[PDB]
């Protein structure tokens, strides 16, 4: 059974920057894709990134587009979204499953992230 | 009271028949179809434009002789496989868009692990992920009770990536594509009747490629006669053309929707 824990959430100000890892345990995610959701609060979940492989290319929202990067270490069995240039709409709580685009499905208590 | 309950086709693999085959074959085509949409006397898929999300799906329980069971989802607008349920966790192929993406989010809503591979279910990719062409690929009902353990113990950590997508190639050709053509369903009723594994042959391959090609040349077609042939494979895979409709109605029972009748 693999399963996924968030890490890198912080407090950061306008045109910082932040490292969020989704880390894998009890398996390879390697062939499994790994999606990126945040949540603000009052408003619904809302896909960020889509990470395949490997395998296919990578996916982003157009709003997050350029500013936001995923990559993985292999081996590391971790999946990492690499936060730059925040803003205070890019506040909210961040969610990795693997998944794509639309989730409901267990999250995952995310890693809060805080732009002011 | 909210998760949709999906139609649920049973099929086991152990003491199977012919004639319970045959009829696994014709109850997945009765949930896929009302029947309500023919053209040239075949029946056509819903179409998937506008299709309220309750009739989206249907199920098919799988069992074998080991007495294990593996829940596949598939898609009703193709007849296809878009991933499955074993015990607690789920495994999703990638989605070919944020549409299906939603889609999906309706099925195996009570399970604990959801997973999405980071690839698709076509052949092509499931070939590359098998390390074997479906020529080389055998079909029949120990393949079948071989792919059902398979996706069984995926979870367990029991089954190679490579035999995973094996048991696809097996699963999906033996359920979508016999409910699509008759004459696969009646190829793999000849391994049954036999108890032989066999792959398939030119003639079946070529069927499961041309698919697509096939439903919009019947509804595209003027009063059945195609504009240009479609090239198909005799089972010694020498070549031959269909220029009509009546030749394949012994041969394709459902037709992907493409246009309005
Ligand atoms: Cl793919």
């Amino acid at each position: 059974q693999v399963q996924l824990v968030e890490t890198g959430g912080g407090l950061v100000q306008p045109g910082g920057s932040l490292t969020l890892s989704c880390a894998g345990s009890g398996g390879t995610l390697e062939h499994y894709a790994i999606g990126w959701f945040r949540q603000a609060p009052g408003k619904e979940h809302e896909w960020l990134v889509c990470n395949r492989g490997e395998y296919g290319s990578t996916v982003y929202v157009d709003s997050v587009k350029g500013r936001f990067t995923a990559s993985r270490d292999n081996a590391k069995n971790t999946v990492y979204l690499q936060l730059n240039s925040l803003k205070p709409d890019d506040t909210g709580i961040y969610y990795c499953v693997s998944g794509c685009y639309s989730w409901r499905g267990p999250w995952g208590q995310g890693t809060q992230v805080t732009v002011s | 009271i909210f998760p949709k309950q999906y139609p649920i086709i049973n099929f086991t693999t152990a003491g199977a028949t012919v004639q319970s085959y045959t009829n696994f074959i014709r109850a997945v085509r009765g949930r896929l179809t009302t029947g309500a949409d023919v053209r040239h006397e075949i029946p056509v898929l819903p179409n998937r434009v506008g299709l309220p999300i309750n009739q989206r799906f249907i199920l098919v329980e799988l069992s074998n002789h080991a007495e294990l069971s593996v829940t596949l989802a598939l898609d009703v607008t193709n007849a296809y496989v878009v991933g499955y349920r074993a015990g607690n966790s789920a495994y999703f192929f990638h989605p070919d868009n944020q549409e299906d993406a939603e889609a999906i989010t309706h099925l195996f809503t009570d399970v604990q692990n959801r997973y999405t591979f980071a690839f698709g279910g076509n052949y092509d990719r499931l070939e590359q992920l098998a390390g074997n062409l479906r020529e080389n690929i055998e079909l029949g009902n120990g393949p079948l009770e071989e792919a059902i353990s398979a996706l069984y113990y995926y979870s367990t950590g029991g089954t190679q990536l490579p035999t995973l997508a094996r048991s696809f190639i097996i699963c999906i050709q033996m359920i979508s594509e016999a409910a699509r053509f008759q004459y696969i369903e009646g190829e793999m009723r000849t391994r049954i009747r036999y108890n032989r594994r066999s792959a398939p042959d030119p003639s079946v391959i070529t069927l499961e490629n041309s698919w697509g090609r096939l439903s919009t040349a019947i509804q595209e077609s003027n009063q059945g006669a195609f504009a240009s042939p479609i090239q198909l494979q005799r089972r010694n895979g020498s070549k031959f053309s269909v220029y009509d409709v009546s030749i394949l109605i012994p041969i394709i029972a459902l037709m992907v929707y493409r246009c309005a009748p």
